[PDB]
């Protein structure tokens, strides 16, 4: 039971990240001036708080959707022993955001020149050590084990080598970072090839499609401009290992190469120079290529680039609206922004899934410990086909998978005695399992009886299971699984 | 000449005349019985103190989280220098060595801390949780996790009402002590576990939690107080001249008249529904407090009476007739020819009520300051009001619902909330309506007010799961608060006092901010006011404990936060928020909450008045749902706990002053050790940033130092010696700052 | 003036804390209680002199303004050089020992000063030197 929304200490990490350095301005003299959203003030408009927010956020649903898909049962990478990142316990979780906080603490401006990059994340590096060193009575015992740690995590943050690929707290830090710069890079469709290939080589396709679209919900809630996905632009493609470009072999491939024990090599790299018929590679061409479309699973779909909805005049509005810059000058609002993203983010799918009075209704009962380890499984075996999709649709698996394995519709054909307070099922059987039940529109009889409700679900709504929670142990002395289901109008 | 007729004092119980503790149910007639506080504590105690044992004799020490093992070393060295039998702290120092060596080992660094909060202070666990660590129980953890066998009933129930904190198991000086510092400037706790699906506050359960311990209060009114004494009966020796020519307006049932010499001479006629017995208490009650203003130094420019008799309804309906509102007083007095008419004399102020829109805010900051002023007072002398305004368990309104009431966990929706106080008893110079005021007995004792508004309280709780089937009764914590109930009504009498401040200033500010349109002057209006409340609460915990007003302010600050309160008066008490849509609205609920969840609610919102039932007048929170105010609550829980929690501190600290001076006398001849541990506790159990107590302690420290010579002060010296440090501070500033 | 208001509030906390019942009237059998945690302790025969001579009314306690007025009366005796060498002297180690260490110790102990407060008392001075020198 922990999360990033809410901590008290990460909140406080990011809190103090702003307060001394994501909250000073930019002092560097490359591209410092300070936009102006309404009537406030933003310094870093491009590597702000909500940046550092953005980021911890990705860190948490990219090891989220890790232990999804390793309930799922598929493969995942290896960090040099058998493990992966399904595999981070959520105080490592912890410090990994203690980390990122300051990631970009030390940017005087987004000039990336390699010096002042190593520059600028020794800086970084230094004001996380002050910051935990200033508050190390309540970090190195819990949080952290000892100043060893301090130093490990302080190494990653001012990463003087590049083998991010080494352990998780790198990764998920780097990748964080780096799929962070998704709404400013221009040409999109090489930069998320770029990124859905390095992510997924840790992951999967479905869980990295997931991870790609809740960033897209994250971007829309904290007011940050959403980059379109063309599939078929004409735009010529760059490789952002480095910066560079594909030139044609005149006919119809690239420079190719040939390796021992192979007959073709991949694509060959050149520095944007002189060519001729020696052209480059289009953004389109760089998508069809027979290589590369078998393992991203976007090549030949589209996205709207914007909210499905209000036009390009008011979505401008939107963009410079107060609450930009509400979310680059307050923790507090751009996590609450973040939070409620997320929770749309994790109840949408099932409203995707299937088309389609108080809101929530916890309904406490007792029940043996066998038969609440059997009852998670499988309800975490229904949570975890619930990725919030991209570009490839799966309903018609997880539809199926909801269907057929109806062994959490034990609460419907029947009434209720549910309540709306969490403490009142804590304080009068003090149950051992909760069923908190999500239901934002209609959908249930909540009439009240006098306080406290009583429900009844009709056969064509159903209950889906969210985020299956573990809160502390009873009064009597054993676990209290606390579950949180969804309201579906399903006509099937 | 100054000084209070009633005098405080402790009693055997409360639980006198009251309603049997039965409930009644289908025919079905189920006891209530209690669950005694200060026996299941000691046994959950009891409990941890073998599981402590149990741990360390299962060396699984190296499976607990490092800040844990210091809380429970910490709580060990605290309880062992608690107790006074030398087997009983031997043995808790027995046990908290063996984690004393593990901590030195494995974690130099937290160890390094921890002997600075031991030589620091004698019960170091409350310095050590004045953070949010506090929010973890590490007792209970330990007796669910190593303590297998099953925990009766009533350590159940106990368990199951106090699972938020571990502070709820220490003993009474250990909890009082850490529920003061809790309160302290360098203290971050909040009573707010916010985890990713509960947001448990329970800034009621550490009230609760201290109520619980107290001991019953009974106050005790002197021979002559207004209550005790008797008057006869009051002469018509002075007939007012009635003269439609004077009259300036009617006041609900009230006739006005002007005065040559600038004052106001009001006729209050005999309401409809009560005979003259109300009159003639109200013409007593104001003629005793006109009489004791200089010893109750109560601030009210109070109305001065002059008779009290009856007048034939015919003057009385001859004179009316040139009015506005003519036809709603006819229907408000009684129907007989001759009625009932009390006459005082009166600014003109008194009767422009507190919240009247016509008046800058200074004189709105001078009017609260006296009328808190003036509530308190009498309420230390023992008048409560308990119809300050219309407030409509009965009916009435209980601001501290979640003492009072069985599974009840936030305050209620205050309906017509700015109806209520439309009439309040609180004028712009004062109190007023004096008559319906009520001795403070009526708490301590089961009279007609505590049987008919509290009658939950009394007659002890009953819920379905309280019922033990063998037994056939209903084990519960609240039926020990019969035993206590005054101190319970005691709080919620001084909550509603402040509730209704908070709603006549909001009232006022609702008012103001209609006829304004720059929004910062709108915010401006509505921090002053916020300004204002909190200023109110710091003024009733200075007159009711004797703590400074600043720094009981600042005792505050620490606890409800001002700029959330600020957001949330300014939000849910103007029309202006309901103008709003759907994520407008939740953005706007963002900015006011700040840090904790949001005010949910279905109903629809009528536009221009807000949240209604009616549909024309506002509610303070939708139906059957809290009062979205979240921070006045806390206001005020945060009052109520500081003014009992400064009581029961001070009782703790003469309780164990009174043990000290036994040693320093020779009553109780045992070794230096023994007289330092004593010294050092009664260190520990004073206020914070109370200097004067420490002073007291130090002067304390040097006689017994005096006393016993030889002995070793090493352990006593660094406390002691910071003392002396600021009390040297403190004489220098006073010199400093006398020129 | 009077006296200083601070000493008003201290002296208020005081008396309503030793009032054991409530009442706003503290009965001599711990007014030396009170009267020595306020930097006063006097004999019993010193005191004897004020329960002799301090109840108006006669019944035997003292109202708060009559505590004010003898803590007027009994504020007008002790406070001399004594007190100011004894603060001096409390600290470490040949009378001059520094002034960055007052300054320090004005700004979280007792009721905290500014650091402008601190400054002007540095520049208006050696503590046997800069205590004569007020
Ligand atoms: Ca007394
Ligand atoms: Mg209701």
């Amino acid at each position: 039971g922990f999360s990033l929304y809410t901590d008290d200490t990460v909140k406080a990490a990011a809190q103090y990240a702003y307060d001394n350095y994501l909250g000073k301005p930019y002092t560097g003299s490359v591209e410092s001036a300070p936009a102006n959203f309404g009537g406030r003030m933003v310094y870093r408009q491009h590597h702000g708080l909500s940046h550092t927010l953005r980021t911890m956020a990705y860190a948490e649903l990219i090891v989220e959707e890790a232990r999804k898909a390793k309930l799922r049962g598929e493969t995942l990478g290896k960090f040099k022993d058998g493990r992966t990142i399904a595999d981070v316990t959520p105080q490592e979780l912890k410090k990994i955001m203690i980390a990122q906080a300051f990631f970009v603490a030390g940017r005087d401006d987004e000039a990336s020149d390699a010096k002042n990059y190593q520059k600028y994340h020794e800086q970084s590096r230094d004001a996380f050590l002050k910051y935990v060193k200033d508050n190390e009575s309540t970090l190195i015992p819990d949080v952290f084990k000892d100043q060893e740690d301090v130093n490990f995590y302080a190494r990653v943050i001012e990463d003087k080598s590049h083998d991010w690929e080494s352990t998780p707290a790198h990764v998920l830090i780097n990748q964080g970072h780096m799929v962070d710069l998704v709404r400013v890079k221009q040409p999109p469709e090489s930069f998320l090839q770029r990124y859905f290939s390095s992510m997924q080589r840790w992951i999967g396709s479905q869980a990295t499609e997931a991870v790609f679209g809740i960033q897209r919900q994250f971007f829309h809630a904290t007011y940050e401009v959403v980059a379109g996905f063309d599939s078929d632009n004409k735009e010529p493609h760059l490789v952002v290992s480095g910066l560079g470009r594909y030139v044609i072999g005149e006919d119809g491939q690239p420079i190719r190469e040939a390796p021992k024990k192979g007959q073709k090599e991949g694509d060959l790299k050149v520095f944007p120079q002189t060519y001729k018929n020696e052209r480059l590679m289009r953004v389109d061409e760089f998508l069809k290529l027979p290589e590369i479309q078998n393992t991203f699973p976007g090549s030949g779909k589209h996205l709207q680039g914007g909210m499905p909805g209000m036009n390009e005049m008011d979505y401008w509005n939107r963009l410079n609206s107060l609450n930009r810059a509400r979310c680059e000058n307050d923790v507090d609002f751009c996590l609450k922004q973040l939070q409620t993203a997320h929770d749309k983010a994790k109840i949408e799918p099932i409203k995707q899934a299937f088309q389609s009075p108080p809101t929530r209704l916890f309904r406490g009962l007792n029940l043996s410990e066998e038969f609440t380890k059997g009852l998670i499984d499988q309800a975490n075996a229904m949570i975890a086909n619930t990725t919030e999709r991209l570009f490839t649709d799966h309903s018609p698996e997880a539809f199926k998978q909801i269907k057929l394995n109806d062994l959490s519709k034990m609460s419907g054909r029947t009434n209720a005695s549910t309540t709306t307070e969490i403490k009142l099922v804590k304080e009068t059987w003090d149950s051992n399992v909760i069923f908190e039940m999500l239901d934002p529109d209609g959908l249930l009889h909540s009439k009240q009886v006098g306080s406290e409700f009583s429900v009844y679900l009709p056969e064509d709504v159903a209950l889906v299971p969210v985020k299956v929670t573990l809160d502390g142990k009873t009064q009597k002395g054993e676990n209290r699984y606390v579950f949180t289901f969804v309201a579906v109008k399903s006509p099937d | 000449k100054q000084y209070y007729f009633a005098r405080r004092g402790e009693t055997s119980t409360h639980d006198t005349s009251l309603p049997p503790p039965v409930k009644v149910l289908s025919g079905r007639s189920i006891p209530l019985k209690e669950i005694p506080f200060e026996t299941t504590r000691n046994e959950l105690v009891q409990i941890y103190l073998t599981s402590v044992d149990q741990l360390i004799k299962s060396n699984k020490l190296n499976s607990i989280p490092s800040q844990q093992i210091a809380s429970h070393y910490l709580f060990l060295r605290s309880l062992a220098n608690s107790e006074t039998d030398g087997i009983k702290k031997n043995q808790i120092l027995s046990l908290a060595k063996p984690l004393g060596i593990y901590l030195a080992s494995k974690e130099p660094h937290v160890w390094k801390t921890i002997n600075e909060l031991i030589e620091k202070s004698e019960y170091p666990i409350i310095h050590y949780l004045k953070n949010n660590r506090a929010h973890s129980n590490f007792m209970l953890a330990l007796i669910h996790e190593y303590h297998k066998e099953p925990l009766t009933k009533n350590q159940s129930a106990f368990v199951q009402k106090f699972r938020d904190s571990s502070v709820f198991l220490f003993p009474n000086p250990i909890y009082t002590a850490w529920l003061a510092h809790s309160y302290d400037e360098d203290s971050s706790f909040n009573p707010m576990f916010r985890e990713r699906l509960s947001t448990n506050f329970y800034h009621s359960t550490l009230t609760d939690n201290l109520l619980l311990r107290t001991e019953p209060k009974e106050v005790t009114l002197s021979s002559e107080h207004h209550y005790k004494k008797e008057k006869g009966p009051i002469d018509s020796s002075f007939r007012y001249q009635m003269s439609s020519d004077r009259l300036l307006r009617i006041q609900g049932r009230t006739l006005l008249f002007s005065t040559p010499q600038n004052d106001v001479v009001a006729v209050k006629v005999q309401k409809r529904g009560e005979p003259k017995s109300t009159l003639e208490e109200e013409f007593q009650m104001a003629d005793y407090l006109l009489k004791h203003q200089s010893r109750l130094d109560v601030y009210s420019k109070l109305p001065q009476p002059l008779g009290q008799y009856s007048v034939k309804k015919s003057e009385i309906l001859e004179i009316s007739r040139g009015s506005l509102d003519f036809e709603r007083f006819k229907t408000l007095i009684g129907d007989s020819k001759d009625l009932e008419v009390y006459v005082y004399k009166a600014p003109l102020t008194y009767f422009t009520y507190l919240h009247d829109k016509n008046q800058d805010l200074e004189d709105l900051t001078a009017s609260v300051k006296t009328n808190v002023h003036d509530l308190f007072v009498l309420l230390r002398e023992g008048i409560m009001f308990p119809q300050l305004a219309d407030i409509f368990d009965k009916g009435r309104y209980q601001a501290l619902v979640q003492l009072l009431n069985v599974l009840q966990f936030q305050l209620g929706r205050i309906d017509k909330w700015q109806k209520a106080v439309e009439y309040v008893n609180l004028r712009s110079s004062g109190l007023a309506d004096l008559g319906d005021s009520l001795p403070i007995t009526s708490l301590f004792t089961s009279s007609d007010f505590t049987k008919h508004y509290f009658s939950a309280l009394l007659t002890g709780g009953y819920h379905p799961t309280f019922f033990d089937k063998s037994s056939g009764t209903a084990n519960s914590l609240f039926t020990g608060k019969r035993r206590l109930f005054g101190n319970y009504l005691y709080l919620n009498t001084i909550a509603e006092y402040l509730l209704v401040i908070q709603l006549t200033l909001g009232s006022y500010g609702d008012k103001v901010t209609r006829d304004m349109m720059d929004k910062p002057k709108k915010e401006a209006v509505w921090r002053e006011l916020a300004n204002v409340m909190f200023t109110s609460c710091a003024e009733a915990i200075h007159i009711m404990t004797g703590i400074p007003q600043s720094r009981a302010l600042t005792l505050l600050k620490q606890r409800a936060n001002i700029e959330k309160h600020f957001r949330q008066t300014q939000f849910w008490m103007t029309p202006d928020y309901s103008k709003l849509d759907e994520d407008t609205l939740q953005m706007e609920q963002y900015s006011i909450y700040s840090g904790e969840p949001e005010y949910e609610f279905t109903d629809k919102l009528v536009s221009g008045v807000g949240l209604s039932v009616d549909g024309t007048h506002q509610d303070l929170g939708g139906y059957n749902r809290e009062s979205p105010l979240r921070e006045l609550e806390k206001l005020l829980y945060a009052t109520v706990t500081l003014i009992e929690g400064t009581m029961q501190l001070d009782k703790e600290f003469f309780k164990q002053l009174q043990q000290v001076e036994k040693i320093l006398s020779g009553e109780i001849k045992t070794d230096a050790n023994s007289c330092f541990e004593a010294v050092a506790q009664l260190l520990d159990l004073a206020r914070p940033r109370c200097h004067f107590q420490k002073r007291l302690v130090l002067s304390y420290y040097e006689e017994a130092k005096l006393k016993y010579p030889s002995a070793p002060t090493d352990a006593y010296d660094s406390r002691f010696q910071v003392v002396a440090k600021t009390n040297a501070a403190i004489t220098i500033q006073r010199f400093w700052r006398e020129t | 003036d009077q006296l200083t208001e601070e000493q008003i509030a201290e002296f208020k906390e005081a008396f309503s804390l030793f009032d054991k019942d409530g009442d706003g009237t503290i009965t001599t059998k711990e007014l030396g209680t009170v009267m020595r945690s306020l930097g006063q302790n006097p004999t019993e025969a010193e005191l004897q002199d004020m329960i002799n001579e301090v109840d108006a009314d006669g019944n035997g306690t003292i109202d708060f303004p009559e505590f004010l007025t003898m803590m007027a009366r009994k504020m007008k005796d002790t406070d001399s050089e004594e007190e100011i060498r004894e603060a001096f002297r409390v600290f470490d180690g040949n009378g001059y020992i520094s002034a960055a260490e007052l300054r320090h110790v004005m700004t979280n102990l007792g009721e905290k000063l500014t650091d402008e407060e601190v400054d002007e008392m540095i520049r208006e001075a050696n503590y046997e030197e800069f205590v004569q020198m007020m």
